[PDB]
């Protein structure tokens, strides 16, 4: 049976707002839930292009009105504005 | 007492919590569980003809809960145990 | 209570994971249905004899392709061979 | 399908312009949070204090985070009147009155385009059902399946699609006769709009391939590769690290092997060299399973000296691990032989045992199978689309097929994208 949390353990560690993380989350570089940060810089290349779960949802895109190119959901603005 | 949240607090501060999530995640991903649970969900959606989260979750979760190999459950729970005894006096 | 905590910790990880998996499924179909009400799912002929949209193989002998450099049409089944002596000329 | 709630809230155009700041902020924070702070801050219930109770939610109005198994966020939503939380695991907005997620709303989904959404909705277009998965056939034009079958694998590759649709290349195709512009025309006339139908760009690719220029499909993969990278180097204005490329090819496909030679006899040490690779090459002996082929490629072999001990190991893994199974040989004189040994490949592949470790798991994304005689064969492609549906790409005949039947094939090329590290 269990009863009591080891006193030395409490002695080291275990003795409100989520909007407060924005300060360091901006200090912090892109992170992944599955792909470990440390093991990526060790077994993969620093410049590695990554996608979490590539087949999670269908590819998310929108088609330009006039050229009909399939635009990435992140290349749309810059494409309408000048390149089309 | 509330010594259920504090004991969870250590696991995280010691990086032993993510060690267990990942180990479990991995075992589940390889065993075609994640894939099989993702399909079970689509049955309920085409069958019960509904896309309501609460509605579909109530039928998938219990099934998807049995769907875990009794192997994985054991190794991963056993892994959990030997961590608690790192921060818990018996009695 | 040594095990009560374990099976708790496990059920917690398990449930968060079940709820995440399902949450993304209901989300995606919910979008598909709203976006394409007239949803045609992909046809599954149990013989591999029919298309994704259940069609017979074309058997293109008739099918031609207008070659840009030549002014003529070229049997589709012979465009690779045709370019290897149309472009070079 | 509705949740008039967010609809009501979106009537007030000052509310949506704030709801769309809190999501983008909750998403962002989720994508830039260290595992440790991502547990004790976004997956700790404010009430029960447990972490990963069920899914945990982040209030859209306040700063509260409430679990689900003890229905604490729901409580918070009735004890304070707040009905919108965001899921800690995925950034999905939950309506606690509707009691369901809010997908269908494009704005919420494409929230990063808020404050652009106007001239966006005007000048733009949701994909067109048929074309939404880029599922299409490629006519055969004279033993062109060694290309056709390889393009489908590329045209359905997560990294390559992202690259093409980001218009990364097209924004500066300095060149007409460009190979890379061609691939973009294929994607373009496959996911969008520009008898013999969606083929125009594929022809353009033949016409381009010619100015450069029969059996091997794996040769054509390497020909594609090289071009993507070559048109990238013209794109740069710069004069140039050492040989570290930023092009997708070397960012996605390139790994590197460790060549090690130990001398337990002579007195030199384990000389070691790091060698780059764009795909591994495996031998099909009586090695029924793919792990057996990798065991070999990784097993130690006495370095044979005619007037030691040597091993091959992976030093860096790629994002997309391409495996080419050797089905041909040059057996007696110059005889062209074929290997028909079926080898079973797994749906998820672990590489922890082949590095010079921590579980590193890949997902089977693409398959190219070979059929027939050596010099005069026929190539087929199998691609996995989001949702778990497989497709077979004969020539111009695209057709669904069960995973179980895809697992029973003469595997010539294998494409695995990285999925879980640790
Ligand atoms: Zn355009
Ligand atoms: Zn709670
Ligand atoms: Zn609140
Ligand atoms: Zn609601
Ligand atoms: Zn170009
Ligand atoms: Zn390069």
């Amino acid at each position: 049976e269990i009863k009591g949390i080891k006193p030395k353990v409490i002695e080291e560690y275990s003795l409100d707002s989520w909007k407060s993380l924005m300060s360091s989350a901006k200090d912090t570089p892109l992170q992944y839930d599955h792909m470990n940060r440390e093991s990526l810089k060790k077994y993969f290349n620093p410049n590695a292009q990554l996608i979490e779960d590539p087949l999670d949802k269908p590819i998310q895109y929108r088609v330009c009105e006039k050229c009909g190119k399939p635009l990435a959901l992140t290349a749309i603005v810059d494409h309408l504005e000048n390149h089309c | 007492a509330q010594l259920k949240s504090q004991i969870q607090q250590y696991l995280v501060e010691s990086g032993n919590y993510e060690l267990i999530s990942n180990e479990l995640k991995a075992r589940l991903l390889q065993e075609g569980w994640v894939d099989k649970v993702k399909d079970l969900t689509k049955s309920e959606m085409n069958i019960n003809e509904s896309t309501n989260f609460t509605q579909i979750l109530s039928t998938v979760e219990p099934k998807a809960l049995e769907m875990v190999s009794d192997s994985t459950r054991e190794t991963v729970l056993k892994q959990i145990r030997e961590f608690l005894e790192e921060i818990v006096d018996t009695q | 209570t040594i095990d009560s905590i374990s099976n708790g910790i496990l059920n917690n990880l398990l449930t968060t994971l079940i709820q995440d998996i399902v949450a993304r499924e209901t989300t995606q179909q919910q979008l598909l249905k709203t976006r394409y009400p007239d949803l045609r799912s992909y046809y599954f002929d149990p013989n591999g004899s029919l298309d994704i949209n259940g069609l017979q193989k074309q058997q293109e002998s008739s099918q031609y392709i207008h070659c840009e450099n030549c002014g003529r049409d070229v049997s589709a089944n012979r465009l690779a061979a045709h370019l290897q002596r149309c472009l070079s000329r | 399908s509705i949740c008039p709630h967010i609809q009501q809230v979106f009537q007030n155009e000052k509310s949506k312009d704030g709801v769309l700041k809190t999501c983008n902020a909750a998403r962002y924070i989720l994508n830039h949070s260290v595992p440790k702070e991502k547990f004790l801050n976004t997956m700790k219930c404010g009430t029960c204090h447990e972490i990963n109770s069920g899914a945990t939610f982040m209030c859209l109005q306040c700063g509260f985070c409430g679990c689900w198994n003890h229905s604490h966020f729901l409580s918070h939503s009735k004890q304070i009147g707040h009905i919108f939380g965001i899921n800690s695991n995925n950034g999905l907005l939950f309506c606690f009155k509707c009691e369901d997620y809010i997908g269908n709303i494009d704005l919420i989904n494409d929230a990063i385009l808020a404050k652009y959404w106007d001239d966006v909705c005007t000048k733009t277009m949701v994909p067109s059902m048929e074309r939404r998965d880029g599922l299409s056939g490629l006519i055969n034009m004279g033993s062109t399946c060694f290309m056709s079958s390889i393009l489908q694998c590329l045209i359905h590759n997560p990294y390559f699609i992202r690259h093409s649709m980001s218009q990364i290349h097209s924004n500066n195709c300095k060149v007409d006769k460009c190979f890379s512009c061609a691939l973009d025309k294929i994607v373009h006339e496959l996911y969008g709009a520009l008898s013999t139908n969606r083929q125009t760009g594929f022809i353009y690719l033949l016409t381009c391939a010619w100015k450069i220029n029969q059996q091997d499909a794996h040769e054509f993969w390497q020909f594609i590769i090289n071009q993507i990278h070559q048109s990238y180097v013209l794109d740069l204005p710069n004069a140039k690290n050492n040989k570290q490329c930023e092009c997708i090819v070397h960012t996605v496909f390139e790994g590197s092997l460790e060549s090690s030679i130990v001398c337990p006899g002579c007195q030199n040490n384990s000389k070691t060299t790091i060698d780059p690779f764009l795909d591994l090459s495996l031998d099909i002996k009586d090695k029924k399973k793919l792990y057996e082929c990798l065991d070999s490629f990784h097993k130690k072999e006495q370095l044979k000296d005619f007037n030691a001990i040597k091993q091959l190991g992976i030093h860096k893994l790629p994002s997309v691990l391409v495996l080419q199974l050797k089905r041909f040989e040059h057996l007696l004189n110059g005889s062209n032989r074929k290997l028909d040994d079926f080898i079973e490949f797994p749906t998820y592949l672990n590489m922890k045992n082949y590095c010079s470790v921590p579980d590193i798991i890949y997902e089977l994304i693409g398959i190219v199978s070979h059929k027939g005689t050596v010099n005069e064969g026929h190539y087929i492609a199998f691609c996995k689309i989001s949702g778990g549906q497989w497709f077979k790409f004969n020539d111009s005949m695209v057709s669904s097929i069960s995973q179980e039947e895809v697992l029973k094939e003469q595997a010539y090329l294998l494409f695995y994208t990285i999925r879980q590290v640790n």
